[PDB]
């Protein structure tokens, strides 16, 4: 057995004492013009290149100076002193330098820090830099995490300057995947031209393997004239080898391209009693009915998010104790092809039902249970998507609870039972807007064009405001049968607003059904009845949201009609 | 001449009430706001308005001034 209370620790640390006072040392590592006096044994015992330093017999080995090159000095050090106390501290701009100095050296604990470090921290923009990085230092996990994320975002953004500086086998990889989140074709054509239109003539070889890897369904476009504008002059054989990439190579339709506006649901009723929610999806044009992985699998009570760049994150939520509903204030995100979901920077604040709003590329958690017992039981916390943080900003006006909070024109806006309140990010100030005559609770507000339909409440309150007109009006009431409870769910739908409303009386059995809502008809005419013998009941506490999704990645909920 | 002075009070009486409780502008954020209040009045006359605000500047109760665009004085 290891100790750990009494020698290890006071072995730890007698060995970091003798290391400050510069006692017992037998070898001094020369880093251009630095000395580091240091011990053998802790070297052998930490890296895995020391030790074949001084066992394996040779001139070095004999050695009281060591002039070692192609390390960093403070790369060397930090090294150092993480083998003299167990302590690394890193931050997050020299992991390059030291990921390599460890490869260098070899060090399998620090190697294994930094690698999960890096796959923790490749958030918007490093992608490509440290898919790079990982090919030069072959790393599978970084390797496939990065090619993912590249696959999730350059398929969006392709105008990255470290993209352009990169190896052919990448590149090749990158391409010829069908992991590509595109919705057009000819995105990767011209991503592709311009990765070779400032590098031409030198990678003409790689020029008509890249040629080749688009395709024909993006090569029969363009490619030839820009390619006889471009191409160096006496080239015929060049001409050949271009011709011959029309008919062969499996002309195959893409996975991004199946980007199918549905809407995600969380909380259903689960078929099974051993689990009690689950979370599932719906199609509303292949009028099919799929399924989720449950974040946790364990804990409920979660809110949802959708940012324009169609992406779904889960904060806060309570789990059951398990002893032989505690509040966690955790945080994930869904894949969007591996079906998973994986965790991010926890919050501040164990929240319960949170209510999270994005806008200028910020995750704005609006209410739902923070705490309670500090002096403003009314604060907030808001989400950085590029720098992975909470910032804390100016707390809400008034306390409220069962609340709802939607954005419309880079403005955040929150409803609650007769006020709103409008916080602009940029001024970090609160705008008194206008107050609803009526005064309804336990309801929703969708943020549909540049108004705001606030929908339900205790019933069919159909409230519509508007950012310009500054005020409240009435349209109609929703055609629902009497004696019943329509949990209705507003939504935006293909450009179009539209409403997910059910129905239910005594003794009878739930009925889904969406219709088409018209801004000047004041009606909502029936678009779609959601057919039980595809839908199951959801229950009372589910939540809807509109989002993109894979069908091939996700998986249909198996249930008998 | 009477009309035209009319419009030029009437749009400093509109943004002196309106921006007293809305937000702030950096270059054309607000002046978009209060040619949409006085969209059904008359036109915008976006030089008119542009000329107007910037008057205001030689003394108190917002005086919006042009180099700290950043924050405006949002007192009386």
């Amino acid at each position: 057995r290891q100790i750990n209370t009494e020698y290890a620790v006071s072995l730890l640390e007698q060995l970091k004492l003798f290391y400050e006072q510069q006692l017992f040392t037998d070898i001094v590592l020369i880093v251009e013009g630095t000395e580091f006096p240091c011990h053998k044994m802790v070297l052998a015992t930490c890296s895995s290149y020391f030790r074949a330093m001084f066992m394996s017999g040779l001139s070095e080995s004999k050695q009281t100076h060591v002039h070692l090159r192609n390390v960093d000095a403070a790369t060397l050090q930090i090294i150092i002193t993480y083998a003299y106390t167990g302590n690394l501290a890193m931050n997050d701009s020299t992991v390059e330098q030291l990921y390599e100095t460890a490869c260098f050296l070899q060090v399998e604990d620090v190697l294994q820090r930094c690698r999960e470090y890096l796959i923790k921290k490749i958030n918007a923009e490093n992608c490509v830099r440290l898919l790079s990085f990982a090919d030069l230092f072959s790393c599978e996990e970084l390797k496939q995490s990065a090619k993912r994320m590249v696959e999730h975002k350059f398929t969006a953004v392709y105008h990255q300057d470290a993209f352009m500086q990169l190896s052919h086998d990448l590149l090749i990889d990158i391409l010829s995947s069908d992991n590509l989140n595109v919705e057009k074709e000819e995105t990767v054509r011209e991503a592709a031209m311009l990765w070779l239109e400032y590098n031409t003539e030198s990678r003409s070889q790689y020029l008509s393997s890249v040629l080749s890897q688009i395709r024909i369904d993006a090569l029969s476009e363009v490619t030839q004239r820009a390619w006889f504008q471009g191409l160096p002059p006496n080239d015929k054989s060049v001409v050949v080898q271009g011709l011959y990439k029309s008919m062969p190579k499996f002309f195959k339709p893409r996975l991004g391209m199946t980007k199918e506006e549905m809407m995600i649901f969380i909380e259903a009723s689960s078929e099974n009693p051993c689990s009690l929610y689950s979370s599932v999806c719906y199609s509303p044009q292949a009028e099919k009915v799929y399924k989720l992985c449950s974040p946790p699998a364990d804990l409920h009570k979660v809110g949802t998010v959708v940012t324009p760049d169609n992406d779904i994150y889960i904060a806060g939520g309570q789990v059951p104790l398990k002893n032989t509903f505690r509040t966690v204030n955790c945080f994930y995100w869904f894949d969007a092809q591996q079906n998973t979901w994986f965790p991010k920077t926890p919050m501040l604040f164990v929240r319960i039902k949170p209510s999270l709003v994005c806008c200028e590329g910020y995750i704005y958690a609006i209410g739902g249970d923070s705490v309670g017992g500090e002096l403003n039981r009314r604060t907030v916390e808001r989400y950085d998507t590029e720098k992975d943080e909470w910032t804390m900003v100016s707390p809400l006006p008034c306390a409220w609870q069962w609340s709802a909070a939607v954005v419309v024109h880079d403005c955040i806006y929150v409803m609650t039972l007769n006020l709103m309140y409008c916080y602009f990010p940029r001024s970090d100030s609160w705008v008194e807007m206008a107050m609803r005559q009526t005064s309804r609770s336990f309801a929703s507000a969708a943020a549909f064009g540049d108004k705001i339909f606030y929908i339900g409440g205790l019933s069919v309150t159909v409230e519509i405001y508007d950012v310009n007109k500054n005020e409240w009006k009435m349209a109609a009431n929703i055609p629902a049968k009497r004696y019943s409870d329509p949990c209705v769910r507003a939504v935006v739908i293909s450009n179009s607003l539209c409403v997910f409303m059910r129905e239910t009386h005594l003794n009878e059995r739930a009925k889904y059904v969406t219709y088409q809502y018209d801004l000047e008809l004041d009606r909502w005419s029936l678009r779609q009845h959601i057919s039980e013998r595809v839908l199951w009941d959801l229950g009372r506490d589910f939540r809807c949201t509109v989002g993109k999704l894979y069908p091939s990645c996700l998986e249909e909920s198996p249930w008998k009609p | 001449q009477k009309v035209d002075d009319d419009r030029k009070h009437e749009i400093e009486a509109a943004i002196v009430r309106i921006m007293k409780s809305r937000k702030k502008m950096q270059h054309n954020v607000l002046v978009a706001e209060v040619t949409q209040q006085l969209k059904a009045r008359f036109l915008p006359s976006p030089v008119v308005i542009k000329k107007r605000i910037e008057g205001l500047i030689e003394r108190e109760y917002l005086a919006r001034t042009p180099e700290d665009r950043k924050v405006y004085t949002y007192v009386a």
